[PDB]
DNA sequence: AAAA
DNA sequence: AAAAA
DNA sequence: AAAA
DNA sequence: AAAAA
DNA sequence: AAAA
DNA sequence: AAAAA
């Protein structure tokens, strides 16, 4: 009878609760929505953020953050997806994934893992492109499991580990740094017109090394720049960053009069700006907990290096300026260190003189309760600079909730041209 | 301690009706 | 006075029918009595048969691998008897196998039990630790309790064995709550 | 047993829904005029499967009213609604130290506005607590259903509000959830994007203290509207006074045309 | 020093006269000593003759349906001793059945008891948590402590059992309140 | 309770960028 | 923390008078 | 031009 | 946006 | 005159 | 003077 | 006329 | 009247 083409502006409500749990220095999804071409969108997220309880009193802070993105589905599909939109009704269902048996085999994508065992390929896509292009080191290799069911039990669980806190050996440079440049100048002559040529080359090479990894550093160096669909990257949209306290218990019977327990309770707010969705996509909202990189066994490196020369410590702008990279071993900056090739890597002349490094005295080596490295940051420099969070497991008391949990809510209204209730139900 | 994130499962309803189950319901 | 709404090994709240078979003891094979299943488990023996041998023999369980913890709490309660002195001593034993075992692996642990003997009859009401993770990929750890002997006296035992794992608690009414 | 708050899977369609309605046109030949009489008794069929089931309905929809005393039905006089919040507190000794025990304790009132009773009868005050409804086990339907089509994820207007509704099982939302004839309902044909579900994660199954309905609701259509009470036994510890208790004062004056005590007990 | 306010097994006020019976155990019709009462009870024995048998006895009580709460707590103490070795254990017991019985019924369930036993003296101050809700409608619960033997040695034993259930609590006095 | 001495681990940064690691990485 | 429901059992009197034993009572 |  | 507000 |  | 102050 |  | 006041 009546055929309807068109509907009004209705606000829809997208309102949900979740309950949120991980490790440190994890990256977990913590909520999504899918979204229309034409979409007003707006989120905002309220909540409570807590840790396990501490085996003794609060010593440090932990740092969270928070990320919202959006990905269009032309970016997860590509060409399929543009075909698919062009079919119409008639047009062939997209490709899907391969999940796990298990309930909680996608944990980091934010949902319930479903009995079928399969499920739409945006989400876990999307998840692979964010961690791409913002969290991982510039020089290590992507990730590019095909399916979730091909990742380990920790990293579908938890999350993929991400980056330390930049610090000395945390943030090193680039395993591509060159310490010398040769020529081939003649046997007993040389031309000073082809070296003016090399130092070009040269200055080119070290800007890629430091500066320009990814072909958006090297379109902006240009003074241009590059839309998030020329790198197919996803659009960030809003980032917070907190630190999270709480109080003291103390303990009034016979054995415990004296000692006290740290429990940690933050409230947040995460606010996102009024967006205009421009495609159809998926919205994601993440979270990552971290702590100070602070270590037991850590000295300075003057006192590392024990015999010291003009060049180490007079600090001559001639000398700091002018020289090669130096390279230093893990020896001159932990107690037990390493000296072999994987405990080696490169750092400015003289970095020493523009940071001093922390101090934890001998009597709180191997004490339960205080979140620290014991020892020394284990392994080559892919493991040195990821986070591992079974070395925190001595400041925490056992529980199934990990490391860290909370509770949010995540206030959702968009303004969406879809049909009512009543429009779909009545046939006339 | 906690009220937004305690109280309710979603947001205020300022929209179209959603659910319609044959009359009134309680 | 009050009550001590406090213990050491709560129980399952059924147990297994008494039932009958002989074992022979074992070092690297020792046998397990009934097939394990998850968590807890109680039992009892109207007649269980012992050879002249050496080694042991062990009720087991499967430990439950959901709520990711390493360190747990396990707990045992068991009043064994019988008409004669077979000189025997009790641990408990942790030992993870790919599969579902009927014996013992000849690689285990043993955790220090304290209970009472005073001629056969042994009784305990303990509780102890012990590690949940698999040392090895793809295994499934096993927990249980083992009567262990260097040299057995034939004879015929009885009594009853419960075994449970605290992976959740159990609530009990209060009156003054 | 009362029903759960309105959510997709407690606030399905009604049993008596149509996705087909047939005509008898003829072997070669169709009367459009008779096609035109067919699409108005669906309409009036439709509309007493959602809206109008109660016969009190059916006069409000030609713009009348009917009083209580038409279809002889209970008189509302007021309806209160609140929620109940409280504090924790922590153990101090050993092995307590670091846990904490969550009570709720919540003052309210119930004011009713002043009543001309017109008859003898009754007048009864009754109360209901009930949880939102989150479970544990439960997914996005895009993410359930896996392989998606034009028609579920385009959100076009034209196939959203021109197709009859849609038949989708319990496994669609949660996990090992059935396939069979007592779990299938209807729904609208884009109901998923008008809504978002909670997201527990698997840290909290099984975790004693949490209300929370443990995996999926279970039964036909009639037990899965139905809360059961059994299901929350979890959340709290053992007592003799239930899962809820309250403590009131009902503070009540009538203006009654009764003789005094004095004039009762004395003869003149 | 201070006083223990708080301990296992709440005693009834009152206890029954000493009597004396013989039974014989049973393995599918384990005889009951007395008529089961209502929540708590303690009785004491002359002489408690057993002939040779294999089987079981027990002292039942009858659970108390109000109060409705699933998980409640029975305790146990006795010490029961005699002149000669009987060859026995013991453990809590539970059944449930539609009238009044006199025996035990062929099926029950077990719970484990941590005691002492030297030669055949037997003395424990135990508690468990039980389930109380029937399995199938318009049936009572019953629970006690039962005795079993693989193989009964004819003799007579004498002593004292008492039963408690916890559906309230006592008070004492306590000077410093 | 503590402020200065249990949030982060050095002074605001007022000078020259210190790392150079080839790109952002958060 | 809890005064009306918990002091009294019944409203305050404005009415005729209810019981009548022979005299005053306390 | 760099604190890219 | 790690570095008291 | 009562709500004495 | 039992009936929130 | 519907957000009945 | 489930959706902070």
């Amino acid at each position: 009878s009546n055929v309807q083409t068109s509907a009004q502006r209705d606000r829809i409500d997208l309102s949900h609760l979740g309950f949120l749990s991980g490790q440190i220095g994890r990256l977990k999804t913590v909520s999504f929505s899918p979204v229309i071409a034409g979409d007003s969108f707006e989120l905002d997220a309220v909540g409570a953020l807590r840790l396990s309880p501490l085996r003794r009193g609060l010593a440090i802070d932990s740092n969270v953050d928070y990320f919202t993105f959006y990905i269009p589905y032309r970016h997860v599909y590509g060409q399929t997806w543009i075909d698919f939109m062009k079919d119409g009704v008639n047009a062939t269902p997209l490709p899907t994934v391969t999940t796990g048996i298990d309930m909680d085999q996608t944990a980091y994508l934010g949902t319930v893992n479903p009995t079928s065992g399969i499920m739409p390929k945006f989400l876990h896509q999307s998840y692979l492109n964010i961690y791409n292009n913002y969290f991982k080191a510039p020089w290590m290799p992507d990730r590019t499991e095909a399916n979730p069911s091909n990742l380990n039990d920790a990293d579908s669980r938890y999350g993929f580990r991400c980056c330390h806190l930049k610090t000395i050996w945390s943030a090193p440079l680039p395993p591509q740094t060159e310490i010398a440049r040769e020529m081939t100048t003649g046997s007993t002559t040389i031309d000073i017109m082809g070296l003016q040529s090399a130092y070009a080359k040269l200055h080119t090479d070290q800007e890629r090394d430091y500066f320009m990894q990814r072909y958006r550093d090297v379109i902006s160096s240009f003074g241009g720049k590059t839309s998030y669909d020329a790198d197919n990257r996803p659009l960030l949209l809003m980032r917070s960053n907190f630190w999270a306290s709480g109080y003291d218990v103390d303990g009034t019977d016979q054995t415990s009069l004296g000692q006290f327990s740290g429990r940690v309770q933050q409230t947040f707010k995460h606010a996102v700006p009024r967006f205009f969705v421009p495609e159809h996509g998926v919205i994601m909202t993440l979270a990552l907990v971290r702590f100070p990189p602070t270590c037991t066994e850590e000295h300075h490196y003057l006192i590392g290096k024990g015999s010291l020369t003009y060049t180490d410590l007079a600090g001559d702008p001639t000398l700091v300026g002018n020289l090669p990279p130096r390279e230093i071993a893990m020896e001159n900056l932990f107690r037990s260190g390493g000296t072999g090739t994987d405990q080696k890597f490169k750092v400015a002349e003289s970095i020493w003189y523009r940071y001093h490094p922390s101090y934890v005295d001998s009597a709180y080596h191997l004490l339960e309760g205080f979140p620290f490295l014991q020892g020394r940051p284990a392994g080559n420099m892919t493991e040195r600079v990821l986070i591992d969070h079974t070395k925190y497991d001595s400041c925490f008391q056992s529980t199934q909730l990990g490391q860290w949990n909370a509770q949010a809510k995540f206030n959702v209204s968009v303004y969406r041209s879809i049909p009512t209730v009543r429009d779909s139900i009545m046939t006339s | 301690m906690a009220k937004s994130y305690r109280r309710g499962s979603s947001g205020k309803k300022k929209g179209s009706r959603l659910w319609y189950v044959g009359g009134s319901q309680f | 006075m009050f009550q001590e709404f406090v213990s050491k090994h709560n129980s399952p709240f059924t147990s297994l029918p008494m039932v009958s078979k002989s074992v022979t003891p074992s070092v690297t094979a020792a046998p397990i009595l009934s097939t394990p299943r998850n968590q807890q488990v109680t039992e009892s023996f109207l007649d269980l048969t012992i050879a002249t041998a050496a080694g042991g023999i062990a009720s087991i369980i499967s430990v439950d691998p959901s709520a990711k913890a390493d360190n747990q709490v396990f707990s045992v309660c068991a009043h064994l008897t019988g008409a004669a002195d077979l000189k025997y001593w009790a641990a408990l034993v942790r030992f993870e196998s790919a599969t579902v075992p009927t014996t013992v692996t000849p690689t285990f642990d043993l955790f220090p039990i304290a209970g009472t003997y005073s001629n056969g009859t042994y009784i305990v009401k303990d509780c102890a630790t012990i590690k949940t993770f698999p040392n090895v990929a793809g295994n499934t750890v096993y927990v249980g309790l083992m009567l262990f002997s260097n040299s057995w006296v034939a004879g015929k035992l009885t009594g009853i064995i419960s075994i449970n794992q605290v992976r959740t608690e159990i609530t009990t009414l209060q009156p003054l709550k």
